[PDB]
RNA sequence: AAGACCCACUCCCCGGCGCCGGGGGGCCCAAGUCCUUCUGAUCGAGGCCCAGCCCGUGGACGGUGUGAGGCCGGUAGCGGCCCCCGGCGCGCCGGGCCCGGGUCUUCCCGGAGUCGGGUUGCUUGGGAAUGCAGCCCAAAGCGGGUGGUAAACU
RNA sequence: AGUUCAAGAGGGCGUGAAACCGUUAAGAGGUAAACGGGUGGGGUCCGCGCAGUCCGCCCGGAGGAUUCAACCCGGCGGCGCGGUCCGGCCGUGCCGGCGGGGCGGAUCUCCCGCUCCC
RNA sequence: GCGGGGGACCGCCCCCCGGCCGGCGACCGGCCGCCGCCGGGCGCAUUUCCACCGCGGCGGUGCGCCGCGACCGGCUCCGG
RNA sequence: CGGCGGCGAUGUCGGCUACCCACCCGACCCGUCUUGAAACACGGACCAAGGAGUCUAACACGUGCGCGAGUCGGGGGCUACGAAAGCCGCCGUGGCGCAAUGAAGGUGAAGGCCGGCGGCGCGCCGCCGGCCGAGGUGGGAUCCCGAGGCCUUCCAGUCCGCCGAGGGCGCACCACCGGCCCGUCUCGCCCGCCGCGCCGGGGAGGUGGAGCACGAGCGCACGUGUUAGGACCCGAA
RNA sequence: GCAGUCGGCAGAGCGAGAAAGAGAGUGGCGCGGACGCUACGCCGCGACGAGUAGGAGGGCCGCUGCGGUGAGCCUUGAAGCCUAGGGCGCGGGC
């Protein structure tokens, strides 16, 4: 049927904690490296490039 | 049949209820289109506000909300009287009219006869022929200040009067609010019966001398 | 943690400038790879269009 | 941490390899390839890696520096060794062992030295 | 998640865990909540005392928002005030005491559950309970009718 | 119910560990110096506690003051507390049975007449 | 550090949210482990294997 | 609504007409078939330096002898051009409309075989009858209807 | 014979399974066949088996190598606060204030609008 | 008198300072010292390092296939 | 074992298994209903492909996550993938939770000590003030104190760590005893005033309650169970 | 049971019938040392193992499709299919 369930809700705590953990870990380099992504070379892993 | 310990539910699903099931995967797409609806609103009439006309304030009836103030469907034709706009003016400067209120007190009546003073001052009013102004139209600087006002116009707040710490006295606490109360509902409870009493044993008891 | 450290923003051509923005709380956030799989496996059911 | 990013990574890393009844990590710096919390090359704030020069013959070894551990770029201090084996290993095993730099690499350090080195000498 | 369900398990079983002697049938008992007060009078007694019957008055067309009366216990009435509130009354002299209308916090009686911190309070209420306005006396205050 | 167990004579100077959730008691109006170790202290409660010259600990740092739990009050909340325990017990129907039914509403209609008053046939 | 806060300062870009707390604090185990203030506790290590 | 007393502006719209600054359709718009090599065929594989092949607001897709950002159609772009149909402004001719608010005084005002009642039948959560309909009775005007328990008084 | 890379793709033609059938090869055959356990025999292929293992240290033997240790220069890295070397940065640290600001508060108190009053 | 503006207070936060204290092992520099490594010199062969040889010894692992013996230890069944 | 032997390149070595054959022992055909199937019980000639506990809602309990006396934006609104995600707080309206009980009118969750005064005859039977204050008993994981003691020539002599007779505070929880709230019953004396009434409030003792007695809920996800739905699939007259 | 891989910052203990400290102070040459530890891991002892209906756990068993990932495989040959070939796993299967 199409009224199966498809869309899950959840709480606004819980998504803004993801987001935090996510970004979190988004800046240790070991995480990134086995997430896969080349920044054997990057200077800094929060790379942050000036607003230009 | 029944398990143990369990609830007993009556689910209503004894009708053929997959025929008439609404979902709501049009619901972005109806809320995605109710506002671009209200952007072409917005835009065609252009430096009136969005929201629409101004709304009094009314007062919720039926106890659980009657503390709470909001938004009615239009000023009164005795506001309006009392403000001295006329009732078909009012809805061409963008005045939410209802003729089937009444006014009950004085208090509701001046807010928003106050509300209709304070919109007037806020109305910058365009002439009606762009070349030409006329006696009562806004002046030529406001006109080039007048912007579209989002939201409620002037919008409906609850307002509290704080009360600054008082020092206690005697009469407020000697006040009995309990025995009050219990004397109040006594007395709404007798008040017709201890009065058909009265009556009955005073005009009978003239049979004493009658 | 409570240590937050300066990271280096950069420019276009690569190098450090010498600007230093300190390091925002969100990235010592509590990692939590079984919250951010539940919020990824709950959230990405909301953009499935039904089938039937 | 570095416990901290273990557990993260033990189950969902790129470089594991879940493959008949073993498991194996890709890592750069990972002596002995092996999906360990001791043997991590990523997770910890000193690694020690070896594997084979740029050029066919010698063996680099690679050291993480202390300061820079968000900053992969100056990370890792990389030192060329083209002498003979007994050699190589004295000097691996004095890098390892008299700057006490996380000394329980030492020998999986000198049996990667070993088996690069035989790796590089030629079959008949 | 149909993989972790009970019924991956149940592949290759004759019955399905529902039995070879008594089957999966299709309601055996009758449906919904039949025999209440034939067969299934065990349960319905044992579990849900007070099922069948008709007890008390009428009444036709009830508005909730009639009898609306939400109450505060004592112990939380200084939780509808801020805490600048309390210590300001708590050092200083003159008894310049506070009022808490729980009106305008959204409660329309005052029951009187816990112990009242030492100060004095002047509460304003629809109704109080009477344990409620002895014990606002008992720590000094007043208790005052709002409509 | 943590300000009263640290209460007793002979509990001073002397560190609360609970293994859940420190949450707020808002009926509470002084709230004493306490050195607390818990896995979560809600964010009303910190402020409490912290706005009262205390000290909120976590566990490693629980390990790393007391290794063996030497001057500490271990607590434990209410393990009856939750609604599901009025539900537990001798079935309701039963004489001396002071447990609450399940009922999808409460009201003179709802599950109040048979087993419940004398005049309705009987009751328990 | 406005979007999500810091710990001492709630978000000024969102309603009432503030950063996630750290169930534990310090999650360096080794370092745990190996100070000196657990070892003098412990007792000494059974280290040897008594077969069959 | 009309009369009297005051206050107060002469601009709304129709029919024609010309002039000024969204929609359909059509045609188009970046860059590799470079050098080797695999092949039945390459869109594969390697290379293109000191401009790290070229474009990239285009690396969606489809077609082309496997597999294509660059071969082709397309894609992207507040990109272009040509028609068409509007909408939107100003101007002219003819015609229409020659209009209001306040104060006081004097007048005027309402929908019937309908409401309502009984009964019958259906319907409703509407329970001494929620709604509808048939039949019978059958209105009033400081009246009528409603005010979720039938009825009388207020 | 020819086309095609390919007819081992031939106009119900990509792939072309199993049931079933034809033929070739091999083995067998009176308790219907078939199966489990245990061996044996023969085949098919496999081990590219068929004089059989290297590894580390030491001794000896001849050989080769501009080669070891130690000292000089430079670079890199690791590690007593080098008790109390110099300087920074950070604190889910605190105290001080002739401080300079944002936010919030059911903490208190000079101007404007508005409503009666001559 | 109302509503609003102004001011004070309180709390928290941010930024200047003045001072302790902690960390730099989620977060450093400079010189000094000790060490290790890399490169380049000097060193020059009773040292070092390569590759071969002996049916060499030492210690580990296995013998290509088919076998046998010896003693040790455990469990058993017997016998003198 | 610091003991040995034999055989080897075109006919031999090994290959437990894998194809065929031989032999001894075992061995009745599966599925199903049934006390009992190899059954003279039914279905099944063979092969391929399809083919049966799902989804929605509600409830219960368990478990995981987030926040927590609160929680939740699901409806609305603002700003290719994206119909997503982010935000709103004077969008928490509202739901559930923080309070129950009674048919309802309704009511609605501790008290003691001290100073003053046979009214009666609260020595007893209220109000003026101050103080202390949310119960107890038993068991109870943990934790606290410590008569003494844990040797290296021997007397001291200190600090730290450990052990410990005994004594404690006692988590959660259980059992019991008191206490408090609403219904109802019995007994009995008072207290109040804007109206002193067919008024209002109180006490003691039982007793009915899905209560209180210093919270534990809400949202989301998973799993099982019971249902309403075609409801595991096929089947009527 | 094991975080004790506690190494020229060394000293390599903790199976042993008998509560506890291989405690600390002060007076009377040659640069060496196996493995380990996916702590959801590894190791050690002991006892046990029938199973219909039924329940639970683990599946590096299998299918399809999605989200990440493998600088994965592939016209120097993918999927599929056949096989007296080699094997692995208790088995599903690979
Ligand atoms: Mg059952
Ligand atoms: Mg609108
Ligand atoms: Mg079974
Ligand atoms: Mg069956
Ligand atoms: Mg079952
Ligand atoms: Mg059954
Ligand atoms: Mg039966
Ligand atoms: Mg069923
Ligand atoms: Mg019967
Ligand atoms: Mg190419
Ligand atoms: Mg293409
Ligand atoms: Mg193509
Ligand atoms: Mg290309
Ligand atoms: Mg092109
Ligand atoms: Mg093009
Ligand atoms: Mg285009
Ligand atoms: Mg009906
Ligand atoms: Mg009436
Ligand atoms: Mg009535
Ligand atoms: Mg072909
Ligand atoms: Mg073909
Ligand atoms: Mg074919
Ligand atoms: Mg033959
Ligand atoms: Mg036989
Ligand atoms: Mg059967
Ligand atoms: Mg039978
Ligand atoms: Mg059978
Ligand atoms: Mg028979
Ligand atoms: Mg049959
Ligand atoms: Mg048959
Ligand atoms: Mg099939
Ligand atoms: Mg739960
Ligand atoms: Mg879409
Ligand atoms: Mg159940
Ligand atoms: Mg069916
Ligand atoms: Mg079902
Ligand atoms: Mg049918
Ligand atoms: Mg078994």
């Amino acid at each position: 049927k199409t009224w199966r369930r498809w869309h899950r809700r959840v709480n606004t705590t819980q998504k803004r904690y993801a987001i935090c953990s996510a970004l979190a870990a988004s800046a240790l380099p070991a995480l990134v490296m086995s997430k896969g992504h080349r920044i054997e070379e990057v200077p800094e892993l929060p790379l942050v490039v000036e607003d230009k | 049949a029944p398990s143990r310990n369990g609830m007993i539910l009556k689910p209503h699903f004894h009708k053929d209820w997959q025929r008439r099931v609404a979902t709501w995967f049009n619901q972005p797409a109806r809320k995605i289109r109710r506002r671009k609806a209200r952007q072409a609103r917005a835009r065609r009439i252009a430096p009136r506000p969005a929201a629409g006309p101004i709304r009094p304030i009314v007062r919720c009836p039926t106890v659980r909300y009657h503390t709470k103030v909001r938004a009615g469907r239009g000023f009164s034709l005795e506001e309006l009287r009392v403000a001295g706009i006329h009732k078909k003016v009012a809805r061409t400067i963008g005045i939410s009219v209802d003729p089937r209120r009444r006014n009950k007190s004085t208090e509701s009546l001046q807010a928003n006869v106050q509300r209709l003073k304070e919109y007037r001052s806020k109305l910058v009013l365009f002439p009606r022929k762009p070349s030409a102004p006329k006696k009562g139209d806004s002046s030529a600087e406001e006109l080039k200040l007048a912007t579209q006002l989002t939201g409620p116009v002037m919008p409906i707040r609850n307002v509290f009067k704080k009360e600054k710490a008082r020092v206690i006295t005697e009469e407020e606490k000697n006040f009995k609010a309990f025995a009050s109360l219990r004397m109040a509902r006594a007395n709404a409870r007798l008040f017709g019966i201890r009065a058909k009493r009265a009556k009955e044993a005073a005009e009978q008891d003239v049979e004493k001398k009658k | 943690a409570c240590a937050r450290p300066l990271i280096s923003v950069y420019s276009e051509k690569g190098e450090s400038s010498g600007k230093n923005v300190t390091l925002p709380a969100v990235f010592k956030a509590p990692i939590r790879p079984d919250i951010v799989n539940f919020v990824h496996t709950n959230l990405r059911k909301n953009n499935r269009q039904p089938y039937a | 941490s570095a416990h901290l990013q273990w557990m993260v990574v033990r189950n969902c890393s790129s470089f594991l390899i879940k493959r008949n009844k073993q498991t194996y990590s890709t890592e750069p710096n990972n002596l002995k390839a092996r999906n360990s919390f001791r043997y991590n090359g990523l997770i910890h704030r000193k690694t020690v890696g070896v594997e084979p020069a740029a050029d066919g013959k010698g063996v680099v070894v690679v050291m993480k520096r202390r300061s820079g551990q968000r900053k992969p770029a100056t990370s890792y201090v990389r030192t060329t060794i083209n002498k003979n084996a007994r050699a190589t290993l004295s000097s691996i095993r004095h890098m390892i062992r008299k700057n006490k730099y996380h000394p329980d690499l030492r020998m999986a350090a000198i049996r990667r030295a070993s088996a690069i080195l035989r790796s590089q000498k030629p079959v008949m | 998640p149909s993989r972790l369900r009970k019924t991956r398990k149940l592949r290759g079983h004759v019955s399905h865990g529902h039995g070879r002697i008594g089957k999966h049938r299709k309601h055996p008992g009758g449906r919904g909540n039949a025999g209440g007060m034939h067969h299934h009078r065990i349960n319905f007694d044992k579990y849900h005392p007070g099922y069948f019957g008709k007890v008390g008055m009428r009444h036709y067309h009830l508005k909730r928002n009639q009898s609306f009366c939400p109450t505060v216990n004592l112990d939380k009435l200084w939780t509808l005030v801020s805490e600048q509130t309390r210590v300001n009354a708590a050092k200083n002299k003159t008894g310049a005491a506070p009022i808490i209308d729980v009106v305008r916090s959204g409660y329309y009686k005052v029951l009187g559950k816990g112990k009242l911190p030492k100060q004095p309070v002047i509460v304003k209420a629809k109704f109080f309970s009477r344990r409620a306005e002895e014990k606002i006396k008992g720590v000094g205050g007043a208790c005052v009718l709002v409509a | 119910r943590m300000i009263r167990k640290m209460k007793l004579p002979g509990r001073e100077n002397k560190t609360a560990v609970v293994v859940g959730t420190v949450t707020d008691d808002v009926r509470v109006q002084e709230v004493p110096k306490l050195k607390v170790c818990a896995l979560r202290v809600t964010s009303r409660a910190r402020s409490r506690i912290l706005k009262a010259g205390g000290k909120i600990l976590t566990f490693d740092q629980l390990a790393l003051d007391s290794p063996k739990g030497r001057g500490t009050v271990l607590l434990s909340g209410p393990r009856k507390g939750r609604e599901v325990y009025r539900h537990f017990g001798k079935a309701p129907g039963t004489p001396h049975s002071h447990t609450k039914p399940y009922v999808r509403s409460k009201g003179r209609k709802f599950e109040r007449a048979r087993g419940r008053r004398a005049s309705r046939g009987y009751k328990n | 550090d406005d979007l999500y806060g810091t710990w001492r300062k709630a978000a000024s870009l969102k309603s009432n949210y503030n950063l996630p707390m750290h169930k534990m604090l310090n999650t360096d185990l080794s370092r745990i482990l190996k100070s000196p203030e657990i070892q003098r506790a412990l007792r000494a290590p059974r280290k040897k294997i008594h077969r069959r």
